């Protein structure tokens, strides 16, 4: 079977926190008083929730409140406790409350008040500085959630909330993310197609925060090439073709035998073999205004086949790409 | 008696 992988970094964070930490089937979920919050507005609806701008009627603060349909209200308990593990980390959304409709039973989260306008409404206006900046905002986040011994895997703009004129960054939408367990094989089907990293469409299931990475270098390539998706892919199959056109087959060959995965028969016709293209080929008058050799430096080395050759979140942090962004 | 999944709106103003 497929060759076991641990994380390079914070591997056994989980393994020195009490259970209460991280059982979160076991968790008891503290409920709030369901009137004192009142919809003002409907701000969009998700495969599994409805998002409303509110008010809380007690002190007349601004909340948003996430109404939780039957599958997300499932695992409400995981994303309780990984909100709740995670309040007060940097540009991690703020849980304000959790209640309850007493007659449909139906869930909802109340969070902190974030302007509603997602990183995807301005990550291709932006100028070289401003995508270091929020770049930067968003990977002290995923490192406080990875320190933390949780994976957020579903890293993508619509889930990167942004207040433009207050430069203030929110990671939202903790619904998929899951704790970190050295060895644990985990579920494939998370984080949109666009956004896959090469372990979720080959079925390595024994993936870690390295996830999350893939995902923000996805983002970035969108952000200095104005290409958005930068992997546009039609299907899970395909997403992977995407991938392997600029990657290039030889080290997606390498790290399918690294890891001993088994490679989907349907990839036979489909893949084909590529060259490595060089990160200057995407370059062109449009975009070379945010291109830069610390950018594409940084690019190569979150765009990775391998999840552990990826940097960290950390490490990323770290990389000269960042020396003109203000700490 | 107008609720959506239990809460009352807070329109106008
Ligand atoms: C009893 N009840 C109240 C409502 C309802 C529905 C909406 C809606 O937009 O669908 C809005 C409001 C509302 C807005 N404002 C300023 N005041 N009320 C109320 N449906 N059923």
């Amino acid at each position: 079977g497929p060759v076991p992988s641990r994380a390079r970094v914070y591997t056994d964070v989980n393994t020195h926190r009490p259970s209460e930490y991280w059982d979160y089937e076991s968790h008891v979920v503290e409920w709030g008083n369901q009137d004192d919050y009142q919809l003002v507005r409907k701000l969009g609806r998700g495969k599994y929730s409805e998002v409303f701008e509110a008010i809380n009627i007690t002190n007349n603060e601004k909340v948003v409140v996430k109404i939780l349909k039957p599958v997300k209200k499932k695992k409400i308990k995981r994303e309780i406790k990984i909100l709740e593990n995670l309040r007060g980390g940097p540009n991690i959304i703020t849980l304000a409350d959790i209640v309850k409709d007493p007659v449909s039973r139906t869930p909802a989260l109340v969070f902190e008040h974030v302007n509603n306008t997602d990183f995807k409404q301005l990550y291709q206006t932006l100028t070289d500085y401003d995508i270091r900046f929020y770049m930067y905002e968003i990977l002290k986040a995923l490192d406080y959630c990875h320190s933390m011994g949780i994976m957020h895997r579903d890293v993508k703009p619509h889930n990167v909330m942004i207040d433009h004129e207050h430069r203030k960054l929110r990671l939202i939408d903790w619904g998929l993310a899951e704790f970190y367990h050295p060895g644990q094989e985990y579920n494939v089907r998370v984080a949109s197609r666009y956004f896959k990293g090469p372990e979720l469409l080959v079925d390595y299931q024994m993936y870690d925060y390295s996830l999350d990475m893939w995902s923000l270098g996805c983002m970035l390539a969108s952000m200095i090439f104005r290409k958005e998706p930068f992997f546009h892919g039609h299907d899970n199959y395909d997403q992977l073709v995407r991938i392997a056109k600029v990657l290039g087959t030889e080290d997606l060959y390498d790290y399918i035998d690294k890891y001993n995965i088994e490679l989907d028969p349907r990839f036979n016709d489909i893949l084909g073999r590529h060259s490595r293209k060089r990160w200057e080929r995407f370059v062109h008058s449009e975009n070379q205004h945010l291109v830069s050799p610390e950018a594409l430096d940084f690019l190569d080395k979150l765009l990775r086949y391998d999840h552990q050759s990826r940097l960290t979140a950390r490490e990323a942090m770290e990389h000269p790409y960042f020396y003109t962004v203000v700490k | 008696g107008g609720r959506l999944y239990g809460f009352k709106w807070h329109g106008g103003g």
